[PDB]
């Protein structure tokens, strides 16, 4: 079977402009496990990005956390770009400070 | 504490 | 209170690109503490929590040996599934496995698990009687006959009722500073107008452990069920978890809505109102 990833872009702590934080992209509920996740800053890919070890939920669907250290500003726009076989094209989910 | 998974399908 | 220990393994074949990729991870409750990646350089069961690094090299030799053997068993199990399902040798397939135990507040054995999944669907699973298997299709019934004849469940039960419970009690002790402390959720609420006749109320729960939580919106004491946007509980990245629930309300009717937070670390369930 094939399941579509649910994508969440968020920070580890509430965003304070100028305060060091962590940008998170959490993909969950997908299958198969082959997935491409890229954190974006102003459309550009962030280079040093870590991810958790592959795990899965009770229903056998996988989840992964991609994260990087960042310092939010008023102007900088962040996003997460996910590609998976269940997607017609790479999906970009922009970061909202209240989501 | 891993177990023994040597059983074949 | 009650606690759990789980291992999750995943084998993805890749014909023409080498041996299948094997990845395993171990958890105590919602805390990962070990990992094994067959493509990593160390070729060892690596630690992932601070309270497990104190284990000696004898422990790591034992765990690395058991997880390497599992990796090679799933390698030949992927070939067997091809014959069972009459699938080609060029396709990439997935074999997943979960095993572990649940202990009570005292440490007594409650339930044990040992389950297989092929390509995301159930294959075989150890029943609650720790003796018989749930075969999910005709192919798994071939496996069920093999394992019940070789009394596979007997050795697997001895681990679940013994080695699993003992290791879990040992892990809860070495990491009682983290594993046994519940963080209650810090809650707040935000307000977003969307038009001049509607607005959004978002109920936040942050920094809680363990991950199990319930967020519920109510209108005039009535659960919303529908009309409520609920996100999956997500890892904050520091060992704690987040979750929010949003509801879209007509303007001027904010105070007739309430958010209800239930969590293990809460002495009393919270009720929030804008
Ligand atoms: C296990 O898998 C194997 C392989 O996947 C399978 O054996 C194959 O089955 C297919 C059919 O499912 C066979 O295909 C036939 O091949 C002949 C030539 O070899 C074709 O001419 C046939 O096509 C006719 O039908 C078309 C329909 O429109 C017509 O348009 C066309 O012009 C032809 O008249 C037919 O498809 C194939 O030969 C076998 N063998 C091999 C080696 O692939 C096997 O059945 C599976 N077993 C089980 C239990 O499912």
């Amino acid at each position: 079977i094939q399941r579509t990833p649910k994508i969440q872009v968020y920070s580890r702590h509430p965003a304070e402009n100028g305060k060091s934080n962590f940008l998170n992209c959490y993909v969950s509920g997908f299958h198969p496990s082959d997935i491409e996740v890229d954190l974006l800053k102003n459309g550009e890919r962030i280079e040093k990005v870590e991810h958790s070890d592959l795990s899965f939920s009770k229903d056998w669907s996988f989840y992964l956390l991609y994260y990087t250290e960042f310092t939010p500003t008023e102007k900088d726009e962040y996003a997460c770009r996910v590609n998976h076989v269940t997607l017609s094209q790479p999906k970009i989910v922009k970061w909202d400070r209240d989501m | 504490c891993y177990t023994w998974n040597q059983m074949n399908l | 209170g009650s606690h759990s220990m789980r291992y999750f393994s995943t084998s993805v074949s890749r014909p023409g690109r080498g041996e299948p990729r094997f990845i395993a991870v171990g958890y105590v409750d919602d805390t990962q503490f070990v990992r094994f990646d067959s493509d990593a350089a160390s070729q060892r069961m690596e630690p992932r929590a601070p309270w497990i690094e104190q284990e000696g090299p004898e422990y790591w030799d034992e765990e690395t040996g058991k997880v390497k053997a599992h990796s090679q068993t799933d390698r030949e199990n992927l070939r067997i599934a091809l014959r069972y399902y009459n699938q080609s040798e060029a396709g990439s397939h997935t074999l997943q496995m979960m095993f572990g135990c649940d202990v009570g507040s005292d440490g007594r054995f409650l339930r044990g698990y040992h389950q297989y999944a092929y390509d995301g669907k159930d294959y075989i699973a150890l029943k609650e009687d720790l003796r018989s298997w749930t075969a999910a299709d005709m192919a798994a019934q071939i496996t069920k006959r093999k394992w019940e004849a070789a009394h596979v469940a007997e050795q697997q039960r001895a681990y679940l009722e013994g080695t699993c419970v003992d290791g879990l009690r040992r892990y809860l002790e070495n990491g009682k500073e983290t594993l046994q402390r519940t963080d209650p959720p810090k809650t707040h609420m935000t307000h977003h107008p969307i038009s001049d006749h509607e607005a959004t109320l978002r109920c936040w729960a942050l920094g809680f452990y363990p991950a199990e939580i319930t967020l519920t919106w109510q209108r005039d004491g009535e659960d919303q069920t529908q009309d409520t946007e609920l996100v999956e509980t997500r890892p904050a990245g520091d060992g704690t978890f987040q979750k929010w629930a949003a509801v879209v309300v007509p303007s001027g009717e904010e105070q007739r809505y309430t958010c209800h937070v239930q969590h293990e670390g809460l002495p009393k369930p919270l009720t929030l109102r804008w």
